[PDB]
RNA sequence: ACGAUAGUUACCUGGUUGAUUCUGCUAGUCAUAUGCUUGUCUCAAAUACCCAAUCCCGACACGGGGAGGUAGUGACAAUAAAUACUGAUACAGGGCUCUUUCGGGUCUUGUAAUUGGAAUGAGUACAAUUUAAAUCCCUUAACGAGGAACAAUUGGAGGGCAAGUCUGGUGCCAGCAGCCGCGGUAAUUCCAGCUCCAAUAGCGUAUAUUGCUCGUAGUU
RNA sequence: GUUUUCAUUAAUCAGGAACGUAAACUAUU
């Protein structure tokens, strides 16, 4: 779906999964980091 | 794609579309923490 | 050509650094558990 | 632990070689060199500073001129003359020194010569820039900008944070007094010269 | 060392002073003495050239080596009060 | 772990154990 | 990371900027009315608290030109953006009033005194010019575009 | 009414093991020391000048005041932003990119080329003004830009080089490197100013880091 | 088991009290 779509904003925690959408251009990973969420790379935020 | 320059997303612009996985779900509700109220609060913007 | 397989080999150096260090940091906590 | 640190690094800023002191109990009278380019009023400063210990209005000093400054110390002051071997033969010798910058002409290259003569030969313990002839100026905004540079170009040669004294009138041929009074409250007070280990093995 | 981030020492002899190639860490390597505690530790020099503003019995400030002889721990920053790598760009002259 | 146990105390059976400093920490969290 | 250097890069290069500190001086200050929006957005509707300093901060924002006028919620000044400061700016309102052929031509004059915004001379090229001040953007009487004396390399090439 | 008159109308299949494919291989400190750099404007953490304003004391309108106000320093912070803008012509044919690389993708890019325009604030500065007297501010006549300068820095990564030097060894290879070369210092005009990345009047480094049972006080 | 009685007497253990050649393959379910 990012990978044809790319507007999305993938919220996830596994660490496969954000190395596997780690490696495309352009989509921002949000993450919950036991006190809130985390935006990894969103550059507006 | 269109509104790609050089690895920075022009295309998402708020209300973010954010995709949601099992994990991610599963961890905030393990959390305490609620969906939408925390996503707007780490995005300081309307999501979908 | 040959400067992308020159930088791409100092990135397969660097990966075998790091799996070194990985696995001898591993087999350095598993060796105490089974001590 | 803030506190533990910043006192770690003090007592590792209070460090040095152990060298061996050679002052004996009696000490001779401290050195003081007033050094800088022909016409910029060494002697004047001489003439002025002889004048606030002693009283005694020299109408041509030469030579050295030895001073009581206080029970315990004394000095004696030294004018180098323009020429570039009494500037050698006395940078090896000088205890303290009174390096002189002409103002508004700026810095020059006997100052700078004498700067890096005397730090290749042996650093002695205070140099003090003095700055003169700040009355041949028009605008105070220009004065204040030609102290300010001259300042950060002295802070650059010799290290950072120095004394710059800034004597700025001739009244009666000599120096105003409250000037050289500050001056000489920075030169009477005084504190045992650097170990050099050619003055501590060579006797002159 | 200690509790500070920066030790000062005494340069007591430049070890490997007649190594044959030119950047080597040997040739880098400076056996030098901490005021503070009285060990003798080792400190690398930045460069070859810079070798040569460092000279016996001068008061020298080291630092940790964050980052050809892994484990010599320090490295040299200022020789006598001055940067090192300033005396090495040829801004300043060393007091000595 | 378990999805549905809750943050505040400890969980034995169906009995949820609070320690005094866990209510006062609420009650800090409130003012 | 590579994302937030090619944004940056195309803010500054989109609008003729100096350096990427100009760039988190309008971030910060997006995130703070931004971060306003949000916690006004917290309340329920009809709260005394969130209709008045919503209207406030709304009828600021169209006042002072980044926010249009037809768009007047909370959500859309939720969805505001750095690109919209950048173009409220002084510099980027000279290059596309046409005072000046490019942005680098627009900061040049706005630092060497051309312009002026109403009746003062701008020397600041990040002056946040309003709505009601957008339009007397001109040369200034005593630039040599405006009137005056003929100016420099031309008193020089005249004599 | 046709429908199991003993629900055995049950159980008779609990799922070893392997192959292949797709994924995966740190950042802040109001935190101390220290190094380099610093042109402009406000602003301020830290032996200067005068009673001119407000105030006080006296034979007393005048004499006298260590409150007060004025100025100077300052990269500890904090604020604004200079170090250039814009054309024409000539010439070259390549510039750029990538997953997949002796392969694919895209179409205008350059040059230490030749010339032309303007704009000018840092600084220099006549004055007048401000003020106890000065300064700053605001006004302001006159100068004030072509790089070899009115001279941007701090770090990191990488290429290219000798009749030079060093080390290893089953010739010519490899490694570390190289201010050091035959001559030559008023001699040389050379990668002629090497390429890329990050921050940019700021930036880096170091360290700290972020045996069982009974039984009492007690407890439920 | 009873066609038996007092109706909280109880639960837990700080302190204390009585009893005393080896090792070596491992609210329901
Ligand atoms: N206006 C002004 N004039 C000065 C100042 N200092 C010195 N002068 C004059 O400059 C002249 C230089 O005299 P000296 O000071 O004797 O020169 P010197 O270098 O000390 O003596 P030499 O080394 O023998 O020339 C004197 O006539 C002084 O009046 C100053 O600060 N301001
Ligand atoms: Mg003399």
């Amino acid at each position: 779906r990012v990978q044809k779509h790319r507007i999305y904003i993938v919220a996830t925690n596994d660490r496969d999964l954000k190395r596997r959408i780690r490696k495309i251009p352009g989509v921002p990973i949000m993450s919950v980091q036991k006190g809130k969420y985390a935006i990894e790379r969103l550059p507006g935020a | 794609p269109s509104s790609m320059f050089f690895e920075h997303n022009e295309a998402l612009v708020p209300p973010y579309n954010v995709l949601v996985d099992t994990n991610f779900l599963s961890r905030t509700v393990g959390a305490k923490l609620p969906l939408l109220e925390s996503a707007m609060d780490c995005l300081y913007a309307s999501v979908n | 050509r040959e400067k992308l397989k020159k930088e791409l080999a100092e990135i397969e150096e660097r990966r075998r650094e790091k799996q070194k260090k990985e696995k001898k940091e591993f087999w350095e906590r598993e060796g105490k558990k089974r001590k | 632990a803030r506190q533990a640190a910043r006192s770690h690094d003090i007592k590792e800023k209070r460090l040095h070689v152990p060298l061996v002191d050679r002052l004996p109990d009696e000490p001779p009278p401290r050195l003081v060199v007033i050094v800088g380019p022909p016409g910029v009023g060494k002697t004047t400063l001489l003439k002025s500073l002889v004048r606030r210990y002693t009283k005694e209005t020299m109408s041509d000093p030469v030579g050295p001129i030895t001073v009581v400054t206080s029970k315990k110390q004394r000095l004696t002051f030294i004018e180098c003359p323009n020429e570039l071997e009494a500037m050698i033969d006395m940078a090896k010798v000088a205890d303290i020194v009174l390096l002189m910058i002409d103002g508004n002409y700026g810095f020059e290259m006997e100052t700078m010569e004498f700067l890096n003569i005397l730090a290749n030969t042996g650093m002695p313990g205070n140099v003090f820039g003095i700055l003169t002839h700040l009355d041949l100026f028009k605008k105070p905004s220009a004065l204040k900008d030609a102290k300010k540079r001259l300042k950060h170009r002295l802070w650059t040669e010799l290290y950072q944070g120095a004394h710059l004294f800034y004597l700025s009138g001739v009244l009666n041929g000599r120096y105003p007094d409250r000037e050289i009074h500050n001056l000489s409250r920075f030169l009477s007070v005084m504190k045992n010269p650097r170990p050099l280990v050619w003055r501590n093995t060579h006797p002159y | 060392f200690g509790g500070s981030s920066h030790a000062k020492g005494i340069v007591l002899e430049k070890v490997g002073v007649e190594a044959k190639q030119p950047n080597s860490a040997i040739r880098k390597c400076v056996r030098v003495q901490l005021i503070k505690n009285g060990k003798k530790v080792t400190a690398f020099v930045p460069n070859d050239g810079c070798l040569n503003f460092v000279d016996e019995n001068d008061e020298v400030l080291l630092a940790g080596f964050g980052r050809d002889i892994p484990g010599v721990r320090f490295k040299v920053v200022k020789v006598s009060g001055v940067g090192l790598l300033a005396l090495w760009k040829e801004k300043k002259e060393k007091p000595r | 772990r378990p999805v549905d146990l809750p943050a505040v105390g400890r969980m034995r059976g169906a009995e949820l154990r609070i320690s005094a400093k866990e209510a006062a920490a609420i009650a800090r969290e409130v003012r | 990371e590579a994302a937030r250097l090619d944004s940056e890069l195309k803010l500054v290069g989109e609008y003729g900027l100096r350096n990427k500190r100009e760039v988190w001086r309008v971030l910060l200050t997006l995130s703070k009315i931004r971060r306003a929006a949000r916690i006004l957005l917290t309340l329920d509707e009809k709260d005394p608290k969130r209709l008045f300093e919503g209207n406030a901060l709304i009828r600021r924002l169209v006042r002072i030109g980044v926010l249009d006028e037809s768009r007047m919620k909370l959500d859309y000044v939720l969805a505001l953006k750095a690109e919209d400061f950048l173009e409220r700016r002084l510099q980027t309102l000279v290059y596309k009033l046409g005072l000046a052929k490019s942005i680098h031509h627009a900061r040049v004059l706005i630092r060497q005194r051309h312009i002026r915004v109403g009746k003062q001379i701008v020397n600041v090229p990040s002056f946040m010019v309003r709505l009601d001040s957008q339009k007397h953007i001109d040369f200034a009487l005593t630039s040599p575009f405006g009137g005056g004396r003929p100016g420099r390399v031309r008193r020089k090439k005249a004599k």
